[PDB]
RNA sequence: AGCGAAUGAACUUUAAAUAUGUAAGAAGCCCUUGUUACUUAACUGAACGUGGGCAUUCGAAUGUAUCGACACUAGUGGGCCAUUUUUGGUAAGCAGAACUGGCGAUGCGGGAUGAACCGAA
RNA sequence: GGGACCGAGGACCGCGCUCUGCAAGGAUGCUGGCGUAAUGGUCACCAGCGACCCGUCUUGAAACACGGACCAAGGAGUCAA
């Protein structure tokens, strides 16, 4: 794999290889990178202190680092919003632009034919 | 335990593209209120089937009403309770004029005699016994003994607990 | 309608103001079409575009302790008889309690 | 004034419709499941302690 | 009205001149079109309109 | 000066919301419902209702 | 859950509970072609710029008793108890880490009484 | 319908309404006894409830230890570079 600086990273942290063996608290992280070399890359990670978070750096080979998809999700939703509004401006109606938070369900109704409903006893005996 | 009435609940598991149309499971139970009667129903679908709270809705909820409050019935009640050794089983027989009563005689009767909390009584079938012969409890039975009289004998007199000084000493006669 | 009439209190400017008046609450809300009492009580209680700048306009509506009592033990969850939790159309019982 | 009796007007027939629709769910055979509450009120009767 | 719901308008001084602008606002509530702070969209509620008529949603004749 | 209660002072009321007045007049919180024969409950509905 | 889907915690269509890192816009993305001492077989790529696009919902919620930068100044560098998670051990004790919570500098109601309990500042 | 506590401000403005006016941006009207220790306040005692002796020092905290017979006067971060 071959990453660059300023990329976002996170750390799986195998069993594979004891060289560079970083603490629990480090395994399972995501961070941005400063420094790369020949094998190690140089982290940047956010640590929690006992009423703050201050930020520490560690060194991570290539083994246990891979590449993140949280800036992909935001520039996918960029690029959307940019053809969506375009094609909103051409057809001449109004569409949203932001994403909502998931408003509660409406009435409806359910039938019962064919579906009667069973009845179930509060353990199974069988 | 409070004042309960029959509450019969059908929900269903949320419908999807995969399985549109779900089962609508459906149960009686006995809650003081709607949101116990919800919360219970959702936590015995939980143990008996896959399906959860989130990924469910109550479809409908009412109240069952007894058909004849007003007649002297007999009810057995099956019920499994778990206690420090484990899961037991219980058939014990009340006389009531509802299953409601029923009920609330039977948790009364649980905690009085063995200590048994709400959780930790399962309410599995409540029946009203049709006839006599389905009674085989002689405390009930002895209560449908035909030509059934008694006397109340040291019937304790009802003073008024504000009364602190009598003037006779009270009879317990009638 | 009774929240809003009784403990009702504006942020006029970064202060509690008593909704006592139409006029006042047409200048802080009259620009999102709020402008009277009914107005208000409408886009709370049917919860409207403006829901947000509504609520935020209004303050916390300091309640007093409830007439009656919580219940014996009020530190539990209200569906094993406490207080906690979501009772769901029991509130308006304690909204009543509580004014 | 007017503002205030089509709101009294619109209550009402909200009320009513939600009562009609249950019941010609229930005469159609069917449950007509109400539409979830959109309003939350909330009072934080307990302390900071802990 | 009844087509738009659209709660009665204040006539304010004049007639029409802002009762077009409460009409602007209102719809712009009822449609969904607001702003960052909760500002009614009164010129995209105006388009919506005009769209509608176009399409016919709205009748009216001579 | 003073917060008076409108649901307690019916002058604050009437200022601040013109409508009780009519509320009030027309009754408005007395209105019957429609005058037609309601439906009997279906056997299903009793069926289902006592299953069990 | 299933294996009336395949295969056999190390099986899987699906997927719990539970805490947890990153990102969420003009402090933006691209696309387009002018230069460069970098680079490429090459006006070709990269950097530095131009043009465009959305100022209104400008790209979730909710709060916001303002936030950032520089300079100068005083007192502080101890721990004890407990929940949860976790490593080790004993006959039982107990010992060690991580988080959070009470005590410091905190009065009041209750638990008869009382550093470590409950309510509440 | 009954009860309790309270009366903040001091010409008018304002929102209003049931508009000769008004319960509408904070109490007025009528009447009585007394006009003095009557109200009120201070000392001594009784009663009900509450309530460890101060300072220093150590410690996470107590406990310990230290100083305190009483009163009067004096009594300790100042000056220069």
């Amino acid at each position: 794999r071959t990453y660059r600086v300023g990329d976002i990273v996170d750390i799986k942290v195998n069993g594979a290889v004891q060289k560079g063996m970083p603490h629990k608290f480090y395994h399972g992280k995501t961070g941005v990178v400063y420094n790369v070399t020949k094998s190690a890359v140089g982290v940047i990670v956010y640590k929690r202190v006992k009423h703050r978070y201050i930020e520490k750096r560690i060194n991570v080979r290539i083994e246990h680092v891979k590449p993140s998809r949280s800036r992909e999700d935001f520039l996918r939703r960029v690029k959307e919003n940019a053809e969506l509004k375009k094609k909103a401006k051409a057809e001449g109606v109004p569409v949203q632009l932001k994403r909502q938070p998931a408003m509660p369900r409406e009435a409806h109704t359910v039938s019962i034919a064919d579906n009667k409903p069973v009845t179930l006893a509060p353990v199974a005996y069988e | 335990m409070g004042r309960l009435q029959e509450y019969q609940v059908i929900g269903r598991h949320l419908p999807t593209e995969a399985n549109p149309n779900p089962a609508l499971y459906r149960m009686r139970i006995f809650a003081p209120n709607e949101v116990v009667a919800k919360s219970r129903f959702w936590y015995f679908l939980r143990g008996l089937k896959k399906v959860k709270k989130a990924t469910g809705e109550i479809v409908s909820v009412n109240v069952i009403s007894e058909k004849h409050p007003l007649k002297v019935k007999n009810f057995g009640i099956w019920l499994r309770y778990d206690s420090r050794s484990g899961t037991h089983n219980m058939y014990k027989e009340y006389r009531e004029t509802s299953r409601v009563a029923a009920v609330e005689a039977m948790y009364a009767d649980m905690a009085a005699r063995h200590r048994a909390r709400f959780r930790s009584i399962h309410i599995l079938k409540v029946v009203e016994l049709e006839k006599t012969e389905d009674v085989k409890r002689p405390y009930i039975k002895q209560l449908v003994a035909k030509n059934l009289s008694f006397p109340l004998p040291h019937r304790v007199p009802k003073i008024s607990t504000k009364k602190i000084f009598s003037a006779k000493r009270p009879s317990t006669f009638s | 309608r009774e929240l809003i009439y009784k403990r009702g209190y504006g942020k006029v400017n970064g202060q509690r103001i008593p909704l006592t008046d139409n006029a006042i609450i047409e200048e802080n809300l009259g620009k999102y079409g709020i402008i009277c009492i009914e107005d208000l009580i409408h886009e709370i209680f049917t919860v409207g575009p403006n829901f947000k700048q509504a609520a935020n306009f209004l303050w916390p509506f300091k309640l007093s302790n409830p007439n009656g009592g919580f219940r014996p033990r009020k530190f539990k969850h209200f569906i094993e008889g406490g207080d906690l939790g979501n009772r769901e159309e029991h509130i308006n019982a304690l909204i009543r309690a509580m004014n | 004034f007017k503002r205030a009796e089509k709101y009294v007007k619109e209550y009402r027939e909200q009320e009513r419709e939600k009562i009609r629709l249950a019941r010609i769910a229930k005469q159609q055979g069917s449950f007509h499941i109400p539409a979830e509450a959109k309003l939350v009120f909330v009072i934080r009767i307990k302390g900071i302690n802990k | 009205m009844q087509v738009y719901d659209i709660p009665p308008l204040l006539k304010d001084p004049s007639q029409g001149g802002d009762a077009t602008m409460d009409f602007l606002v209102q719809v712009a509530r009822k449609r969904g079109r607001l702003g960052r702070g909760g500002v009614p969209n009164i010129q995209a509620a105006a388009m919506t309109v005009v769209t509608d008529w176009r399409d016919g949603r709205i009748q009216g004749w001579t | 000066v003073q917060k008076k209660n409108p649901l307690r002072n019916k002058q604050i009321m009437l200022r601040l919301n013109p409508y009780a007045s009519t509320f009030a007049k027309e009754k408005l919180g007395e209105v019957k419902a429609e005058e037609g024969k309601p439906p009997k409950v279906p056997a299903s509905f009793k069926e289902l209702l006592h299953e069990a």
